[PDB]
């Protein structure tokens, strides 16, 4: 077992209630083009066009052979585009049922395949975009080979799911899952879990590991530095835990899984649970009549890491299994900074709300300050595990220096591993969004 | 034993050749951007030092110190002449060395004595020597302090300027302006052995 | 290029590079020793009160009125050599021509003494009018090096002079202070036992002292040194026999 | 109300306006008595509820009773000090001579041997107030001048700067020293480089540094520390050097200054460093809280322990400080005020857990060292922490370079 | 004019201590009072300019492998003729300037000019830009010697132009005027101020 | 008298003892043996040479013609090759033009590389079949204003192997030439007086070397046909010397003589289905003609293919019959035209504006998806700063645009 120490499990409010039920009618979904790092579009479709299941809408121009494709079958009504003519969204009204198909296998032919027969079925059925490269977060290349295939089996995010319930449901899919995934791997397969007891893939080298603590103990990130320390010659790659499902499904009936459980929860939802749901939903139709009334924001993914899901990001992202809805803070306040805090939260103990141990805050999208320079406190220490040094690699990450950042670290690290440090932040930075410009003067200059 | 330990932290301590003595300021304030290369710099400083401030010690001694030849003859005017070409002569001879015999540590220091053939910090130390007098023992322990307060004094200043990497300094003060501040600065903390005597 | 052409051109450049530096080095030593002996010349003749601008009267002056002599401190009495060339600070430091002191002895914390020193008889016709004391000691930042000027008597003193000095400007540096040195005129160095009897007072002296004189202010670490100073060249290891000689009479 | 005229006045400061240029002091008056009332924008859309503001609050509250009893310290050393040294119609003639002390005795107090606590603190205040204001205006003069031209927000900092600087120094200080001392402190060591969070060095300890070597004999002596009209009285750092344990005495009291007397802070000296007992009450909040060090103060104590108990087991005859113990090194100058309070700067230390401990045991060798063995000046912590301001990024340095190693070894 | 350029483009537009780092050392050290800096001003002067000038003479036949031996033979050789002017005729000054006399030798100035024009160019040209480094030297260390003399003592060329309160007078002197850290404070700001007219100097944001 | 003979000749013994030790040291300690210089694997043809010099100087010898653009001296960044072992260290010089991730092959400038250790080559797959030419000017036709085309013969039969979007360098001599020899039509003459720029003239001293793409096609046999813009002093300032080579091609005429060296280029076309879009400026139309003629002639592609020319006026304009009959025997090729100042007499009904702003309106603003073409450029300076800002607001990757500046 590994133990984390230095984290932060955050009482916010409206934690969900760990039953599934079944969600709102879905219209339209749709595929979020700014959420794939490095990707630039080439169209397949047209506003009118009529897609089936698993019909490609775009491939990659900077990663040959990458497919993404449809995740229901209907119509193409919207393909929007912001500054520079950026992909947002492609979106898809559902109507029918069409859908492209594969070939299906036993359950006990899955350990012993061709791993070029995985991959062609992956690219082609478009399963293939689930994965993500450490470093760079990027959709593998889809003539690689990894050594370290991680699987995120737990959740320690704000407000999220619990994976043992939506596991139990479809261990078999799971078990296949695995079993696809220990031929595809060139080496281990590592099913990082919490404590509690999950179904055992029996291949000898799917090995188990359990992590202990508080949030980012749940990361794919800290299990890769824990156990497979990447670097520019060792690639990592990352799933979770309903897209092995996925890929079990997907090889066991020879058709694209598209079901996501998601959890939603926050300030402002009445009843917060786990509901059922399809991939891409409409997220203002997701939450519609299930939100008290006033200004919120909604949100795909944790509070943490997120996208602010507004117009034509309005959809649930690829990577997110939750949703959460917060009120917005735009309220002035007569000393607001010198009052003595018994509803507010912090790392540090400048306030009267650690003393009251328990407690769980109504928290809004409040900055609660101004920009201001760093002035190290200790707080970047007090909530991440990893072994490097925090002020010193932000202050290289700030200050723009790409090389002794890569040094310090910076190459084992995504934007939701900072999320806390941007959270503890005196100064009111943003750091996922430095370390993404770090990484990608990095993957430019060669 | 105590004559010697006192006179090596006297020389690397209370009086700096870097931040009192003011000798060698333009590779100081020049070469001060990363610690690794200050760091090269001065293991070059030192090891020029501790061999030139000896052996012009002994040639003074032998030559051009009053009555060292004949009684009533005394060279004292070439002192610098002779100083200037010994100092020339052993770096150059000890590059060409490093150069041909061992790559590895011309590579390591070696690439920074044509910035040390001819510079004020061991010009000075000579003069210092001369003007206080050493035996061979001192003029070694005495040279060779010199060159490692010099070498703490150099990466220090580069320590601080790889921090100063998240200031933000005004246009007109950006490089040398704001690298004079600072060593000024440094000066202002190392003037805290000033009142030791020893 | 050519080893042949390379030392023709380095042997005809040594050459007349050596000459000219050679010839203009061996040319002025006598009126670099003249420059150099001049500021003692002036300071001396400043503390024995005579006025002297310019250098042919500065010399004019110290030749007709000035006297070089050597005294031994361990006896006290006048001792025959070459008393305008001495030169006791580098003699101090010779290991036969001195003496080792010991803690105790070391008041001043100057750590060595020669045996031989050099004083100065103003004299007035063929009658010694005064006699100068060159002193020294250790203050806090520096070795201060100074000029008291004795009568006759032994006893009484008619000015002093810091010569040499580096105490902060404004705190230790007041020993070159006019209205300072001005305080010494008219002084006792000895009690009625002939015993050193000078007292650098901390917080000011009472007016009609023959044997206080002004401490500094601010600086209890310099005058600390001058009040050691003259502890040591009034005592029995410096100028302590010289001056009963000079009291008994004859200088 | 203050809230609908601070937003109706807000088009005279946009772009434009009839006073546009002087908007940084606007949106400094702004932010001041309202939140800004801002929403996060990118992600992490939760932020902790800390800011720069509570930590500089919470910096500024902690030296209150330090203040007060330096206050009231400094008036009953004055009152003591004079009724020693005058009486009869040489008082009134020499309280006549003083606005500070003919002020005090027209607000209600007295100047006689009788003074209770009211009117000590209120002779005190009439030393502190002027040098808090003076050093406050000139600082922010420079600090608005430098945020106006370059286009920045004036940002808090200064706020704790200024009294950290108006409480260490002696109480009699000249204002127009002051003056300069603040300006030297803020334009040379922090606004130069950026601003706050941007410098390298104690912008207060680099303006004390100024006036200490400038102008040394209004901030060294005798004469500077007891704010008493013709009296001359050594403090006790300087009473040791001199004759040790047995020279530690109050001339104008006529007793034995004792271990509980430093302690409780019954001593002359710089205005607020003298109450160990209220710096300790106010380090501990500061401590709890989490913006100040324990890693940082207890380097400081272990290297003060070693180094003074190593002076004090070699010893020697000649030296007095080199029988001075580590309890009494603790209660003598300004070691706790600057253990506590100006070690602790974060921007000028070090950045990493294990070079706050190396930090901190230089800070505290060195200032034994300049204590005992360097014999022009009675102390050295301005000395000590300013020397180590320049080697707080080579202990970051030999951190990171063995934290690389490992992780190439790929083990981190 | 040929001549009036290239004496007075190295004052301001290309200030040897401000733009071209060579020779911080005198300037820092002999600048606490003002005739010690107007002397060795003209002491560079001279030995640059003649030092450029005899290099420039024999620059054809100067072996590769013994260039700095001859160059550094020329240059000692007039700064010892220097150092005895001195001290026979200005004795006290020669006292306080004592070692920076010498190093005259190891001045970067005297010898980057020797390497990187005299080398190259004919004898009268290279008299000339020795007088105009030797003019931008003296620039930067007359203004730097003029305030620390002025503001450290109250005194200008030994002449009391400020009356000091230990002589009756009005000003209190700074001391850090006479101490280590101001010349560089000193050579900071004025960079500063140079760089603020001519705002080409300005360096990258790197 | 006696301390000065001393003193002299003790001087003279230490300044002697001096440097003779130093020679002495010298003698033993460098090399002055040989090194030898490897090239791609085969044993013969292989470079020694002394160590004094560097790569460029070492290469130049044994007949290795690397490209040598902008006359050395670390500028222009194509004298690049690919060291296996040890040569020498990178300078931060060559930083400029190879980046971290391309410089771990090996690339480094030859010029800045120094040769005094053996070294290990591998130069860039067969670039030995490179020559030095002397061709017989066969005509100085006058094309526009400033633009002046240059054809060239190649003797005995002999062909330039190249690929379209290629350059070859010209060499001349030291020379003398005056801007009233040139024969400079009446046509294009009215805008010259007006500033009598056959004023000018230029002369220099030793040879000097420069390039220039050309404007025919491979297929196109025995000939090289190149576009020469003249290169005038700038009008801010104009007491500048005029261009050295740029006024020495436009000196030449009819039977002249004049020497060119082999054929380079990296400005050459994708092989993919895409569509292309060319544009060009000035002496752009060089390469812009060079690789159209390619496409439908040689290659005979069936891609979709546009030309977008920008010119000031109609007496600017040339190689217009040649860009018609293709457009008219081929429909996938179309042809537009840009004026900045048209005027009357060039009975101009067309596009009038900067070409950034025809080609936008036009063309790219309606299309269905311009992100999926290629796009092919080379003109004035600000002509590919302002198309290059238009494509990148629609969404085009740097990926793409196929840039070729004029030397920078
Ligand atoms: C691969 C490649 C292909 C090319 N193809 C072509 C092509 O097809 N057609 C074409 O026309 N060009 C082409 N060029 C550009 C051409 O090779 C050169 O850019 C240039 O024309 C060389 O001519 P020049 O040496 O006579 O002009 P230069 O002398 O190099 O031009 C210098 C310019 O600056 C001015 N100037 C000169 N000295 C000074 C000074 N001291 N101070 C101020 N101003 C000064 C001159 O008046 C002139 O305007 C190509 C370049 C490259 C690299
Ligand atoms: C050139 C134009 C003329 C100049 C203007 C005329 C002179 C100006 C002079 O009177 C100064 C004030 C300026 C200081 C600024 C800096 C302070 O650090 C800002 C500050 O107090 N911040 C705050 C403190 C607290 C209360 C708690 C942390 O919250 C804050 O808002
Ligand atoms: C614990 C803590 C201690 C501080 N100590 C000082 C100090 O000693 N001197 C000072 O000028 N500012 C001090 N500051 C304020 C701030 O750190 C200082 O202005 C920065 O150095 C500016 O960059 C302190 C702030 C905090 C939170
Ligand atoms: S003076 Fe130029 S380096 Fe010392
Ligand atoms: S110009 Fe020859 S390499 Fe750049
Ligand atoms: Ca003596």
């Amino acid at each position: 077992m590994i133990t984390i120490k230095k984290g932060l499990d955050l009482p916010i409010a409206g934690t969900p209630s760990q039953v599934i039920s079944d969600g709102k009618a879905i219209k339209k979904v749709a595929l979020l083009g700014e959420e794939y790092v490095g990707m630039r579009p080439t169209m397949h479709v047209r506003v009118g066009d009529e897609v089936k299941k698993a019909q490609i809408l775009f491939e990659d121009k900077k990663n040959p052979g990458v497919k993404f494709t449809s995740p229901v079958s209907g119509k193409v009504v919207e393909i929007n585009r912001g500054a520079k003519r950026v992909l947002q969204s492609v979106v898809i009204e559902v109507a029918g049922d069409d859908q492209v198909t594969f070939d299906k296998f036993e359950a006990n032919q899955l350990a012993s395949l061709n791993r070029d027969a995985i991959k062609t079925q992956l690219v082609e059925s478009g399963l293939w975009t689930a994965f993500r490269t450490r470093p760079f977060s990027k959709v593998p290349a889809i003539d690689s080979t990894s050594e370290a295939i991680f699987v995120t089996a737990m959740d320690t995010n704000p407000l999220a799911a619990e994976p043992t319930v939506v596991i139990n449901e479809q261990s078999e899919a799971f078990v296949a899952g695995l079993d696809v995934l220990s031929a595809l791997t060139t080496g281990k397969v590592y099913v990082c879990k919490k404590g509690t007891s999950l179904p055992r893939s029996q291949q000898p080298n799917v090995e188990e590991h359990v992590f202990d603590g508080p949030h980012p103990a749940g990361l794919a990130g800290t299990h890769m530095h824990f156990l497979y320390p990447v670097s520019a010659d060792h690639v990592a790659w990352s799933i979770n835990y309903q897209d092995v499902i996925a890929v079990g499904q997907l090889f066991l009936t020879g058709e694209l899984y598209t079901q996501r459980v998601v959890s939603l929860a926050g300030p402002v939802v009445n009843k917060p649970r786990l509901v059922r749901t399809v991939m891409g939903a409409s997220l203002e139709q997701l939450v519609d009549s299930e939100i008290m009334p006033g200004e919120v924001r909604i949100i795909s993914g944790s509070v943490l890491s997120g996208t602010k899901a507004t117009g034509p990001h309005a959809y649930l992202g690829r990577y997110h299994l939750q949703v959460s809805v917060l009120r917005e803070g735009r309220d002035k306040e007569l000393f607001g900074w010198a009052m003595p805090g018994k509803n507010k939260f912090s790392v540090t103990r400048s306030f009267l709300g650690h003393l009251f141990k328990g407690q769980v805050y109504n928290m809004t999208t409040t900055t609660n300050g101004s920009d201001r320079s760093m002035v190290p406190i200790g707080n970047y220490e007090k909530v991440m595990p990893l072994d490097m040094e925090p002020t010193l690699l932000l202050r290289d990450l700030c200050a723009g220096d790409s090389d002794s950042a890569v040094r310090l670290g910076a190459l084992e690290l995504d934007e939701e591993d900072l999320a806390l440090c941007t959270f503890v932040c005196p100064g009111k930075y943003e750091y996922g969004q430095l370390l993404r410009e770090c990484l990608d003067k990095i993957e430019k200059e060669g | 034993m105590e004559h010697y330990i006192s006179l090596l932290v006297k020389s690397i301590f209370i009086e700096n050749m870097a931040l009192s003595f003011f000798l060698g300021m333009c590779t100081f304030l020049a070469v001060s951007k990363k610690v690794k290369t200050s760091f090269g710099l001065g293991i070059a400083v030192i090891v020029v030092l501790t061999i030139s401030v000896p052996v012009n010690n002994l040639v003074y001694n032998l030559v051009l110190k009053p009555d060292a030849l004949v009684e009533g003859v005394d060279l004292s005017f070439l002192n610098f002449i002779t100083f200037i070409g010994v100092i020339a002569a052993l770096v150059q001879i000890l590059e060409m060395i490093l150069d041909r015999f061992f790559p590895p540590l011309y590579n390591a220091l070696g690439i920074f004595l044509p910035l040390i053939t001819v510079n004020c910090a061991i010009f000075g130390g000579v003069s210092f020597m001369v003007q206080r007098d050493y035996s061979f023992a001192e003029s070694v322990v005495y040279g060779f302090g010199s060159g490692v307060g010099w070498m703490l004094a150099i990466v220090a200043l580069a320590g601080i300027r790889e921090k100063m990497k998240y200031s933000d300094v005004p246009p007109g003060l950006r490089g040398l302006g704001i690298t004079f501040i600072t060593a000024g600065l440094m000066a202002l903390g190392f003037m805290s052995f000033s009142g030791v005597q020893l | 290029d050519s080893i042949k052409k390379t030392l023709f051109v380095v042997i005809a450049l040594s050459l007349v590079c050596s000459i000219i530096v050679s010839a203009a080095a061996v040319g002025l030593r006598d009126k670099q020793k003249e420059n150099a002996a001049l500021d003692k010349q002036s300071k001396i003749l400043q503390v024995a009160g005579i006025e002297a601008k310019g250098s042919k009267q500065i010399v004019e002056l110290f030749n007709k009125s000035i006297e070089p002599r050597l005294v031994d401190f361990n006896t006290g009495d006048f001792v025959e050599g070459d008393a305008a060339n001495y030169d006791q600070r580098k003699a101090a430091k010779e290991a036969s021509e001195s003496i080792k002191l010991t803690a105790e002895q070391d008041k001043a914390k100057i750590q060595r003494r020669a045996n031989v020193g050099v004083v100065y008889l103003v004299k007035d016709g063929d009658k010694t009018s005064k006699v100068i004391l060159p002193v020294h000691g250790n203050g806090l930042w520096s070795m201060m090096y100074a000029f008291v000027a004795v009568e006759t008597d032994g006893n009484t003193v008619s000015g002093l002079t810091y010569y040499e000095q580096g105490e902060t400007p404004g705190l230790g540096g007041e020993v070159e202070n006019p209205a300072w040195r001005a305080q010494w005129v008219g002084k006792k160095l000895f009690d009625e036992n002939h015993k050193p009897a000078i007292k650098i007072v901390k917080g000011g002296a009472p007016q009609g002292s023959e044997h206080g004189v002004d401490g500094l202010s601010g600086a209890t670490l310099t005058s600390n040194g001058v009040q050691n100073t003259f502890d040591f060249w009034l005592g029995d290891m410096g100028f302590g026999p010289f001056l009963t000689k000079v009291r008994d009479g004859g200088l | 109300g203050l809230k609908k005229f601070l937003e109706d006045i807000e088009h005279h400061f946009e772009p434009g306006g009839k006073h546009e240029k002087w908007f940084a002091l606007y949106e400094a008056a702004a932010t001041l008595f309202y939140t800004p009332g801002l929403v996060t924008k990118r992600s992490s859309h939760v932020r902790d509820s800390v800011d720069l503001k509570r930590i500089m609050i919470m910096v500024w509250l902690a030296v209150f009773p330090a203040m007060f009893w330096g206050m009231y310290n400094a008036g009953g050393q004055a009152i003591a000090a004079l009724n020693h040294l005058y009486s009869g119609d040489q008082l009134a003639a020499i309280v006549a001579g003083n606005w500070h002390y003919w002020l005090t005795e027209m607000l209600g107090g007295t100047m006689s041997s009788d003074a209770g606590w009211g009117s000590k603190m209120l002779l005190g205040a009439t030393y502190f107030l002027p040098i808090y204001a003076t050093v406050f205006i000139v600082g922010g003069f420079w600090e608005v001048l430098f945020c106006m031209v370059r286009k920045h927000e004036v940002n808090e900092g200064f706020f704790v700067t200024s009294i950290l600087f108006a409480l260490i120094v002696p109480p009699t200080l000249p204002l127009w020293q002051a003056a300069l001392g603040i300006t030297f402190g803020v334009v040379v060591a922090k606004e130069v480089f950026g601003g706050t969070g941007r410098n390298f060095l104690n912008p207060a300890l680099a303006g004390r540094a100024f006036l200490f070597f400038a102008y040394p004999a209004q901030i060294s002596g005798d004469l500077v520390w007891t704010a008493a009209d013709g009296y001359s009285g050594a403090t006790a750092l300087s009473q040791w050097a001199q004759g040790g344990a047995g020279a530690l005495i109050n001339n104008a009291t006529g007793q034995t200054i004792t271990w509980m007397d430093a302690f409780i802070g019954n001593i002359p000296g710089s205005i607020g460093e003298v109450s160990t007992l209220a710096l300790m009450i106010g380090a501990a909040f500061i401590v709890y809280m989490g913006i100040a060090s324990w890693r940082i103060i207890g380097g400081v104590m272990i290297g003060m322990i070693l180094l003074s108990t190593l002076f004090n087991v070699i010893g020697s005859d000649t030296n007095a400080m080199f029988n001075m113990p580590w309890h009494w090194h603790l209660v003598l100058g300004g070691f706790a005020f600057g253990m506590f309070f100006m070690a602790t700067d974060p921007v000028s230390a070090s950045f990493t857990n294990s070079g706050k401990w190396a930090y901190g045991i230089l800070i505290g060798v060195m200032c034994v060292l300049i204590r005992v063995v360097n014999p022009a000046y009675p102390e050295g912590m301005m000395l000590a922490i300013l020397f180590a301001n320049l080697f707080a990024p080579l202990f970051d340095h030999v951190v990171v370079e063995r934290n690389i190693k490992r992780r190439l070894a790929r083990y981190g | 004019k040929e001549l009036k350029k290239s004496v007075l483009a190295p004052v301001l537009d290309n200030n040897p201590i401000a733009l071209q780092v060579l020779g911080v050392c005198s300037a820092l050290a002999v600048t606490t009072k003002l005739e010690t800096a107007f002397v060795m001003t003209l002491a560079v002067m001279f030995v640059t300019a003649l030092s450029n000038f005899f290099v420039s003479l024999i620059r054809n036949h100067i072996p590769n492998s013994v260039r700095i031996i001859v160059q550094m033979a020329i240059i000692a050789s007039l700064v010892i003729v220097v150092d005895q002017i001195l001290k026979a005729y200005l004795y006290d000054i020669s006292k306080q300037l004592s070692v920076f006399v010498g190093l005259i030798i190891t001045n970067c100035i005297v010898m980057g000019r020797a390497e990187a024009f005299a080398m190259k160019s004919e004898p009268i040209p290279s008299f000339i830009d020795g007088i105009g480094n030797g003019l931008g030297y003296g620039f930067v260390l007359m203004t730097v010697g003029f305030f620390r003399e002025l503001l450290g003592s109250g005194k200008l060329f030994g002449l009391e132009v400020l009356p000091l309160i230990s002589n009756g007078g009005w000003y209190q002197p700074n001391g850090l005027m006479l101490l280590a850290p101001s010349a560089f404070f000193l050579i900071g700001f004025m960079i500063w101020a140079i760089r603020t007219f001519k705002p080409e100097q300005v360096e990258a944001k790197e | 008298m006696s301390t000065i003979i001393f003193g002299v000749v003790m001087f003279t013994l230490i300044i002697l003892a001096l440097v003779l030790v130093i020679l002495f040291a010298k003698s033993k300690l460098v090399p002055t043996g040989d090194i030898t210089i490897s090239i791609n694997g085969d044993p013969e043809k292989a470079i020694v040479t002394q160590p004094g010099g560097k790569l460029l100087t070492a290469l130049a010898g044994a007949g290795v013609f690397v490209s040598s653009a902008c006359g050395g001296g670390g500028s222009c960044g194509q004298c690049r090759v690919k060291i296996k072992s040890g040569g020498g260290d990178i300078l931060p010089t060559e930083l400029d033009h190879i980046s971290k991730g391309e410089a771990r092959e090996g690339e480094r400038l030859a010029c800045q590389v120094a040769v005094k250790a053996d070294m290990d080559l591998e130069l860039p797959e067969e670039i030995f079949g490179v020559k030095k030419w002397e061709c017989t000017v066969i005509s100085n036709d006058n094309k526009a204003t400033f633009i002046k085309e240059l054809k060239l013969a190649i003797p005995d039969g002999e062909s330039v192997p190249f690929r379209a979007g290629g350059y070859i360098q010209i060499e001349a001599p030291a020379h003398h030439v005056k801007y009233a020899d040139f024969d400079v039509p009446e046509k294009y003459r009215g805008d010259w007086d007006k500033f009598n720029l056959f004023r000018y003239e230029s002369k220099v001293d030793e040879p000097i070397i420069r390039a220039y793409s050309m404007a025919n096609y491979p297929e196109e046999f025995g000939i090289i046909m190149l576009n020469v813009r003249i290169a005038t002093p700038p009008p801010n300032n104009p007491n500048v010397p005029p261009g050295q080579m740029s006024s020495y091609i436009w000196s030449l005429k009819a039977g002249d003589k004049c020497t060119i060296s082999g054929p380079f280029g990296e400005f050459f076309a994708k092989d993919t289905d895409a569509e292309m879009v060319f544009i060009g400026g000035g002496a752009g139309m060089a390469p812009m003609r060079s690789h159209i003629f390619d496409q439908l002639k040689r290659l005979k592609s069936k891609r979709k293919m546009s030309y977008w020319y920008g010119a000031r006026s109609k007496r600017e304009m040339f190689y217009v019959e040649d860009f018609d009959g293709l457009a008219a025997e081929n429909d996938n090729f179309v042809w537009h035209c840009a004026l900045s100042d048209p005027q009357p007499e060039d009975n101009w009904t067309g596009y009038t504006g900067f070409i950034h702003n025809v080609l936008y309106e036009n063309y790219l603003k309606d299309h269905e998806a311009p992100e999926d073409c290629e796009y092919y450029m080379c003109g004035p300076p600000m002509m590919n700063a302002a198309v290059i800002n238009m494509l990148k607001n629609l969404g085009v990757e740097e990926e793409n645009i196929l840039l070729d500046d004029f030397g920078g």
